Parts: C-alpha cells; sequence; structure tokens
C-alpha cells in the first residue's frame, strides 16, 4: 500500500495533483469469490472524508477535483483544499468481513 | 508606484485556486515608484573657450529625467 507519485527525496511528499494510490492483490483472492476493496479517506484532525468501495481495480486515483470540491465545501464548508491526508484500505467480501486488513497506514 | 506580492505555486493550485489565492503562500509587500522618462527643457549654442583662433560651435541641452544613459 503506497503512492507511486511520492517525491523522490521524501516518501511523505507527493508532487502531483492527484494521489497515484496503488496497492497489492490479496494472495488468497483466487479461492475467495468476488471481492471488493473498501477505501477510506481521512481528513486532517482525524476526520474521515469518504469510504469508497473499489473492486477489480488495484490502482486508485484521487483526482484533484475531489480534494478541491468533494470535501472543501462539504466538511469544512469553505472553498479550499487538503494537503495532509491519510489513506488506508481493506479487503472484504460478502457474507463476512476481514478486519485485519482494515488496519493500514 | 506599484506594490508587488509574489509566491510560487505547485501543481496542486488550479486556476480557480490561483485566483482565490487561498492555496498559496503570499510573500511580503514591496513598493516602488516607476521612473520618469527624460524630457529636454532648453537648448543653446556657445563658442568653444579658446585662447586663439575661433572656437568650434558647442551646443548645450538641459534635461530632467531618470534614464541612466
Amino acid at each position: 500500500f503506497r503512492v507511486v507519485n511520492t517525491a523522490s527525496g521524501d516518501v511523505t511528499e507527493f508532487v502531483g495533483p492527484d494521489v497515484k494510490l496503488a496497492w497489492d492483490k490479496i494472495p488468497e483472492e483466487e479461492i475467495i469469490p468476488e471481492i471488493y476493496y473498501t477505501l477510506e479517506i481521512y481528513d486532517s484532525q482525524d476526520r474521515m472524508l469518504r469510504s469508497v468501495r473499489i473492486e477489480d481495480v488495484y490502482t486508485y486515483d484521487y483526482l484533484l477535483t475531489y480534494n478541491k470540491a468533494d470535501f472543501a465545501l462539504l466538511n469544512s464548508g469553505a472553498l479550499g483544499i487538503n494537503r495532509k491526508l491519510r489513506f488506508r484500505i481493506r479487503a472484504e467480501g460478502e457474507n463476512g468481513e476481514q478486519s485485519v486488513g482494515w488496519a493500514t497506514i | 508606484t506599484y506594490e508587488v506580492q509574489g509566491a510560487f505555486y505547485d501543481s496542486i493550485i488550479d486556476s480557480e485556486l490561483l485566483n482565490a489565492q487561498i492555496g498559496i503562500n503570499l510573500s511580503d509587500k514591496q513598493t516602488f515608484k516607476m521612473k520618469s522618462a527624460p524630457r529636454i527643457t532648453g537648448a543653446r549654442c556657445e563658442s568653444e573657450p579658446v585662447d586663439v583662433g575661433v572656437g568650434a560651435p558647442i551646443v548645450y541641452i538641459d534635461t530632467t529625467g531618470e534614464a541612466d544613459y
């Protein structure tokens, strides 16, 4: 679980406007039936922006438009952006959940 | 005179963000007065101060402005 757009010198730093967020396939998916990765975005001061269910795509993109508008006016209520972000995902399917993978970053 | 404030912007700042100035760190305000062009005020001609012969014609011009040269 990492961002491939991270600055060369600093891992904590990303240079692009969108977070090129990518992760790895869960090794036991083949036996498991259809699976969906739930992605949760956390704002500064611990607030949570959204929980996005992702399936069949292993590289998620957080377009700059989302940071600019999806949550500047929803949570904060004013025109702005968020720089310090926390990302973390999980791998869960139907008729059950996998809370071990909930812990990430 | 004009006051100038500048600031670098990364790829995060879009056109709207740039217009709003919100996502950028403005620098200090610097003020300067724009210079004035040179304007001539008077012209004159005088003979060259010499001991013998006839002095060559020397032309004087008087101006005000800021141009270095």
